[PDB]
């Protein structure tokens, strides 16, 4: 993702990100979902009532059709490794159904919804590195 | 022509306050007749996100129905 | 003295249960989502000192990048005169690395800092004696006559602008100004050189179409200034550059697949980005 | 105002959100606010532990199902909450327990579907053991179902000889299983989800007792009660079904008495 | 105010009226507006000619029409308006012209469809050859279709030996055909017709340009590009269709340097 | 102009006979011995000028200690591709002069100094001719991709941080901000880089456990840029680091023993600091 | 000696029990269930360091004769402001025996040593699920 | 933008004083725009051996009863 692209340029990030979901859905399907950060250290939510007892949103399907959901910056060090690690780590990210998407007579019965992602006025990254990100071929030469 | 600037915060430095000694600061004598010879231009923190998250024509607040 | 730009602090927030829902918005508008901690949960208060001093385009293209490696050979052998030069076309496409960051911008501005470094070697066992050797870098812009041997006329440059390196001696480097004859350097261009009129092949254009068609700005002569010795000698030149005092418009996105040509075109070969992902539930 | 709806509303506890873009308002029962035991108030004299957003937050419950032959549906504050995280914790190290809480009933349908959910919310809720041959005869362990809750019938069937029938709530809809016409039952705090109407139903809470602080593992101050005033209904089948969540969230919650943790029976 | 909702919205330019009832804002391309060129920026130096009312107006589109298997669509701007009435005549017989537009991209449903389409307005929309065997291989004639624009597939083969197939763009819809992931293609100036919110797509944009004036027969500065990231959908039948129209008004165009008329390779 | 603080003087003094006991204490309080000369002896007026000036820790961490040896080679031959770079793992470790000092401390906070000694000899008898080699050293940080052979594409450095030497000129060196993720730096570190859940290994953690589980600072990249020739080269590389602008804090006791890697790990070979003394009373 | 830093998460965690320090250094190159764990070798407090230098931390001496009591308070130390107390251990008591227990009576004599504990202006930031951590 | 200061008494040096003559005096320009790149920190002599030799609570004094 753009913000993925950037951070993969630098060593460190440190910042809050916002997860924002748009439900595409027909105009006359309702429903309410559940959006929840938990941060690292325990089980990773795998059910509901686990979710819910970390950072979490109920979103309510209606005339606002995008909905966002913060990841507070929580973390033990100050910045966070953008290589994977273990000690960096990020936390879990789950969705979930509070009720259950109900559309009516004629209505299309499955749909979806878009997930963005994008960094809080809080955010920086430091420590320019080269990224993984792409490739190339020894060049030729002509020796 | 030497012009003395602030420079950047380092280890064992000011708070982050960067208004601690002058032992933070660098002078700079510019040496070409040429800007084009001159070092990296300083550095400016200035940003307007919105050109780009939010170049909505007619402005909507946080707190409101974005789509009233 | 003064105080650089830190990034939002956290203010202390708390509860709430009003008809105001920060939560909620309307992505269709085009407008990215707004929400931060605040308007979700309970906040401390938090003082930022940190700022994004480093992503200052000025700091993200604040590198010497390796943009092209040049070959040439000083040989005595028959065929090996014209191996006693070489002529680079000034460009940023040879690589990948730098080209994708300036990519990530559709039109820029900036000053240009080239370096060289040489490194020369012996190619067979011909591991015999040569003296030291001094190069000769020579920028010919478009119109200038290119030279045809080794040594014609040419490298005269009595106009054109020309390092002289003794190998062994600090990687020669200089400054050049931003020469676009435009008010901005186009890094991508939906057009043709010219424009061709009714009366012509149905497939015209498709040889003039592109930045790479308009662009244009000149070529490095390099070459040895040494005369042929018995052993041949081998060297590398490598072309170094770092736009300083620049400035961007027009953000795009990163370059997401291999690089086919100095165009956009892509390779069925690699075109495949990212990852299968067990499941859309696998963390 | 830049069109702030009465229907629209986002509430935030400890670091969880609810919204709802139908919803009808919301009461604030007998109009009195969550608060803190006032020095002058006091009665424990220990210094109490206020866990704020490690207890104070949006706890919640497993969905249940409205079908058409849905009687109802109750649960007990604190009851229904002594395993939700954190605030459980806090609640069962401690003798004693104070706390208000916010409820938010959440129910979402079509625009053609039918139905009105009472949700009612009824300080110290007894209701009637189901055996005649015992007087206010019912098991701790069936009294306090948990995240489960119990269910209202419409039927009266005491069972005067199999004592492990007569344990236990005799759920009587018409009746709040109080001997009271549920007609009434709004003389509580309430709101109704209509659904062509709203899909949420939030109701604040204040601790309400004889007391300042009570003992939660032995009492319940609320009982939150959900009736079908309305039976839900569907063009299509005759057999319709749609979820009803719970989400409480306890506000103000303050302990005195702290020991080793307290375990009740269970099976 | 009176009811001024954000959802409707009229529009005018020249004699041209564009409404609607279901918008979602509108936005302004980097949060500039068209302007012209300022004594201080100016280059060409002879008197422009600027056409007003006559040129900048509402011209529309062919239709063109939305399916389960519609994979995207495309334009260029000055292009796909080279024949829009008097604007093309002023855009042909002057060697400069500069140009900024207001894109008006319709598409009503039923609130019974699913749907969301990316209206995408990319500056110097440069998109890969289909021909493994060259580079930068595309005819004029390809290149610049007109009212008529391209359509984005999802497949990439290439014909490195058929030299009529390759001289086109290779329109790869996850890809832009420009080899960087559409996922990414809003940090363009855009806006989403989600059916079950909006039925309009409102984008004003300034000329953008190395240059201050350009010649409008060879470059292209905008691209119009219009992605399905939901898919149409219909609960009736599995080929639902429904019709997008594209309405395009330039805004604030001057030429210099006038000679005969411009006419282009064509078939 | 000012005055550097000396370290106490000797005030004179005499005899006593008081109820005022400066001898005894009681270091059980966790307090250390506090008297001096004066408590107990008759003493004379001593002023004091010298000064703990080269005991200030910016001092006594103020040399470039070396810290690690890389080797490499430039060869010709079969199997000598992979020869020609090498890859360090960026830490003080792999020595044990500089590593004991900073490990005098459990957390520290500085700006580094490096600088680089490089050493080519000629390995078999294969001591023919070889032009003068121009080595690279590219620091690659922590998810920065990492090079195949001694010329893949990463060799750019377009954001990498690169120096380029010329063998024979002034060895090269250059300065590092305090890079931490934390607000300092830690020396020892008793936890593990995750935590590990109920259902795992009755071992879990084994692998994941000490400071070196979790600190990482990314490679140096070291290389040749000149091509293989004839005869075969062998060039030693060595790292030198001085930590500046530093501040520790929580004082430990220094390592006594030898060190077994890079954890506290002792090895029974060696565990034996002290000396046995004849007796107890033997001067 | 066949690894380094090789200690299982559930051997360096005892909790109430603590470790246990001893004079001998015998390590288990091959049986790896007895590497797992630390080597608390007393006269180098398990860290190959002579004890005899480990008050440069802060302690007190519980000295019979003297006292029967010992108060160290102690201020969160870290690199961090707040860290992830699952993962990492900021402090480690340790207490040996500088002069060793002595009863004129049996040459067997027994005395208890207690520790209590108090955590002070304690603070927590990321809720959610409970932690547990692997045990047997 | 160059900061002077008293070097370290040498051999023949003013008596320890430190203060005699400007010829004990030294220059210094920062040259560069990063902290990071400067020279060691001052010499500080700063130092509280108490926070090692006697972080007691109650505070004793040589002449008393350490145990009263
Ligand atoms: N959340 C909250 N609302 C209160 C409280 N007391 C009164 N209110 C009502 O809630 C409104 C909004 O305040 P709150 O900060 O969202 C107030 O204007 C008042 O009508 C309280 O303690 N908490
Ligand atoms: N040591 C000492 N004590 C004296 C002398 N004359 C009187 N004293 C007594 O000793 C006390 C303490 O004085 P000294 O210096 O320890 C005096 O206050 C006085 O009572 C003397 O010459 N030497
Ligand atoms: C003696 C050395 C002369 C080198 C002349 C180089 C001319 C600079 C052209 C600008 C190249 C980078 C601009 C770009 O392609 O974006
Ligand atoms: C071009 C050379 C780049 C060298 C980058 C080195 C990164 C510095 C990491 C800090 C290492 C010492 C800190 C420590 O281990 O205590
Ligand atoms: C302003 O420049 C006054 C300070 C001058 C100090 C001397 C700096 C050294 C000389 C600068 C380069 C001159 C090149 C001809
Ligand atoms: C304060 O700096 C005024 C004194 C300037 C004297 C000239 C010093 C020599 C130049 C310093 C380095 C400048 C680098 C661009
Ligand atoms: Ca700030
Ligand atoms: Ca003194």
């Amino acid at each position: 993702t753009m913000l993925g692209e950037i951070l993969n340029y630098y060593t460190h990030w440190t910042g809050s990100i916002r997860f924002t979901f748009l439900f595409c859905g027909s105009m006359m399907a309702t429903g309410k979902l559940l959006l929840s950060y938990s941060p690292p250290g325990a089980k990773p939510p795998t059910n509901r009532k686990d979710a819910m007892l970390g950072t979490h949103i109920i979103w309510d399907l209606g005339l606002q059709s995008s909905c966002s959901m913060v990841a507070p910056w929580i973390s033990n060090t100050v910045y966070r490794r953008c290589a994977r690690d273990d000690f960096t780590e990020g936390g879990f990210i789950t969705c979930f159904y509070q009720t259950r998407i109900v559309v009516p007579a004629s209505t299309p019965t499955s749909m979806f919804m878009l997930g963005f992602v994008s960094a809080c006025p809080d955010f920086s990254v430091r420590l320019l590195k080269d990224t993984p990100h792409i490739s190339q071929s020894k060049l030729i030469g002509r020796t | 022509g030497a012009q003395v600037s602030t420079q950047k915060t380092g280890a064992h430095e000011n708070q982050n306050v960067a208004a601690n000694g002058s032992t933070i600061n660098y002078t700079t004598i510019n040496y070409y007749k040429d800007s084009a010879s001159n070092s990296a231009t300083r550095q400016d923190l200035s940003q307007d996100p919105s050109k780009f998250t939010e170049p909505v024509k007619d402005l909507m607040l946080k707190t409101a129905p974005a789509l009233n | 003295v003064s105080q650089p730009p830190s990034t939002q602090s956290t203010e202390a927030t708390s509860g709430v249960n009003s008809q105001e829902v920060p939560a909620l918005t309307a992505v269709e508008t085009g407008a990215s989502g707004q929400a931060i901690p605040s308007d979700v949960v309970e906040t401390r208060h938090v003082v930022n000192y940190k700022t994004r001093s480093e992503s200052c385009l000025e700091s993200f293209f604040g590198r010497a990048a390796c943009v092209t490696i040049l070959s040439l050979t000083n040989s005595s052998k028959s065929g090996e005169e014209k191996k006693h030069f070489n002529i680079w076309n000034i460009t940023y496409t040879d690589t990948v690395q730098l080209r994708r960051k300036l990519e990530f911008f559709t039109y820029s501005r900036f000053d240009l800092e080239m370096t060289f470094v040489f490194t020369e070697n012996y190619p067979s066992t011909a591991s015999g004696e040569v003296r030291n050797q001094v190069y000769q870098i020579m920028y010919i812009p478009p119109g200038a006559p290119r030279p045809s041997s080794w040594d014609d006329y040419t490298w005269q440059s009595s106009s054109n602008p020309s390092i002289f390196y003794m190998y062994g001696n600090a990687p020669p480097r200089m400054s050049i100004p931003y020469v676009g004859i435009a008010n901005a350097y186009s890094h991508f261009y939906d057009g043709f050189a010219r424009v061709p009129l009714e009366g012509e092949n149905t497939d015209a254009g498709d040889t003039f179409y592109g930045l790479v068609s308009i662009n244009d700005f000149g070529v490095l002569a390099v070459r040895a200034v040494n005369r042929s010795n018995p052993h041949t000698i081998h060297t590398s030149v490598r072309v170094y550059m770092k736009p300083k005092h620049i400035r961007c418009w027009c953000p795009r996105p990163p370059r997401a697949v291999l690089y086919r040509g100095e165009g956009v075109d892509m390779i069925s070969s690699a075109i495949l980005p990212l990852t299968k992902v067990d499941s859309i539930t696998t963390f | 105002a830049c069109g702030y709806s009465d229907r629209v509303r986002q509430i935030t506890l400890g670091n969880s959100t609810i919204t709802t873009q139908e919803a009808a308002n919301a009461i604030v029962a007998y109009g009195e606010w969550p608060t803190y035991i006032n020095d002058s108030e006091a009665n424990p004299v220990d210094a109490p532990t206020e866990p704020d957003v490690s207890s104070n937050r949006f706890y919640t419950l497993e969905s249940v199902s409205w079908k058409t032959t849905s009687r109802g549906w109750w649960w007990k504050l604190p009851d229904c909450l002594k395993d939700m995280g954190m605030f459980g914790q806090n609640m069962y190290y401690h003798y004693l327990g104070r706390s208000g809480y916010t409820i938010h009933v959440q129910c979402n349908a079509s625009k053609f579907h039918q139905g009105a959910l009472g949700v009612f919310l009824i300080p110290e809720f007894v209701m009637a053991c189901n055996t005649e041959s015992k007087t206010s005869y019912v098991s701790y362990i069936n009294a306090n179902p948990g995240e489960r809750g119990g269910e209202f019938t419409n039927t009266y069937n005491p069972s005067n000889t199999d004592a492990s029938e007569g344990r236990k709530f005799a759920a009587l809809d018409y009746l709040l299983g109080s001997g009271v016409l549920a007609g009434n039952a709004f003389v509580y705090p309430h709101q109704i989800i209509n659904l062509r109407t709203n899909n949420s139903a939030t109701i604040v809470v204040p601790y309400v007792n004889s007391l300042v602080i009570d003992c939660m593992a032995k009492h319940n101050n609320w009982g939150i009660v959900i009736l079908p005033l309305a039976p839900l209904a569907f063009a299509a089948t005759s057999s319709p079904q749609v979820p009803i969540t719970v989400t409480i969230a306890p506000m103000c919650t303050e302990f005195n008495g702290l020991r080793n943790i307290t375990v009740p029976v269970h099976q």
